[PDB]
């Protein structure tokens, strides 16, 4: 399995990625995903117990859920992987992610409904089933809540902390896992998901097909990160109330731990991957 | 400690918060919310993006529908 930059397909491979998701979607099996990503991210709380999101595990939970998809793809054809979208080089609405062929574009300004794309309502074949409201079209609004997506120069200072992270491992915490997923600092992975809007800017933000695509970036910003840090692992390591210990295992899955996931090699490679260097 | 309970017309849609830790409300449908660590809300429906209080999640949420009903969780 190669994890490949989304503006790198060729047409075929756009085809075929588009063609498998549409066919989880008809098959009832999509939703199911909304579903389960809604359920954690209501559910992990600063105070509370925290799997999903607001905590150390936010990486690893994000990667077993996304191998999940990448499998279900898989079922429907074995060609096609999971594409990752550089929002740092890929950051206006011009990028080919956001055209006809692909994801479609952003929502008109009247009720942000997506007019173009295999997954604009119009087609008949993208509902929006599990929803916090009465809409069932897709929407977005591209730039609309926030002017810009981040910069590569801050991506960079982001990949530079080197620690994983840091009690109280919450939204409050210093360190990476916090700043990469953007409650504290200049705000990366948060900040993309106001910058699309619609769906993927609430709990049931797998909706909108970019979910993936996003978290495909996240998840190889960690594996950044780690090149980078060969020295630092995750934490914590033990006894920690209410929070995913390197050797506990995850809900909803229970059968993985963070620590069957850290090495991301024994399931895919990217495209490219910097290997350690100074 | 809780914040203040409030009610209002916003948009043409009425919006209420309460301590419960806190429940808010969209024309009496129940709108999840969460408290972050630093003190600030965000909602199901903008779940990324914290603001300072209840209120302005309701607020928030009433202009993220655009007249939609909201679906109770
Ligand atoms: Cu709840
Ligand atoms: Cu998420
Ligand atoms: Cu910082
Ligand atoms: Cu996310
Ligand atoms: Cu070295």
């Amino acid at each position: 399995t190669v994890r490949k930059n989304q503006a790198t397909l060729t047409a075929d491979e756009k085809r075929r990625f588009v063609a498998a998701v549409l066919e989880l979607k008809r098959s009832g099996r999509y939703d199911e995903f909304v579903r389960t990503h809604n359920e954690f991210i209501m559910s992990d709380t600063d105070s509370g117990e925290r799997t999903g999101h607001r905590s150390p595990s936010f990486l690893p939970w994000h990667r077993r859920f996304l191998l999940d998809f990448e499998q279900a793809l898989q079922s429907v054809d074995s060609s096609v992987t999971l594409p990752y979208w550089d929002w740092s080089a890929d950051r206006t609405v011009r990028a080919s992610l956001w055209a006809p062929d692909f994801l479609g574009g952003t929502g008109r300004s009247t009720d942000g409904r997506v007019m173009d794309g295999p997954f604009a309502a119009s087609t008949g074949n993208w509902p929006i089933n599990v929803r916090v409201d009465s809409r069932t079209y897709l929407r977005r609004s591209l730039g609309g809540s926030v002017a810009e997506l981040p910069t590569r120069a801050e991506v960079e200072s982001v990949l530079a902390i080197s620690a994983y992270d840091l009690p109280p491992y919450n939204s409050a915490s210093e360190g990476f896992r916090n700043h990469l997923e953007g409650w504290r600092g200049v705000n990366l992975h948060n900040r993309v998901h106001v910058w699309v809007g619609g769906q993927m800017a609430t709990g049931v933000s797998p909706n909108d097909p970019v979910f993936w695509l996003h978290h495909a970036y996240v998840d190889k910003l960690w594996a950044e990160w780690q090149r980078r840090h060969p020295d630092s692992a995750y934490v914590p390591t033990g006894g920690t109330p209410d929070v995913v210990d390197l050797n506990e295992t995850m809900k909803p899955w229970n059968t993985v731990r963070p620590a069957d996931l850290l090495d991301h090699t024994a399931y895919y490679t990217f495209d490219a991957l910097e290997h350690h260097h100074h | 400690a809780a914040p203040e309970s409030f009610d209002e017309v916003y948009k043409g849609r009425r919006i209420q918060g309460r301590p419960a830790g806190y429940e808010v409300f969209v024309d009496g449908v129940q709108l999840h919310v969460l408290r972050n660590a630093d003190g600030s809300w965000i909602s199901v429906v903008s779940h990324y993006d914290p603001v300072p209080t209840p209120r302005a999640a309701a607020r928030a949420a009433v202009d993220e529908l655009q007249g939609a009903p909201l679906l109770p969780f």
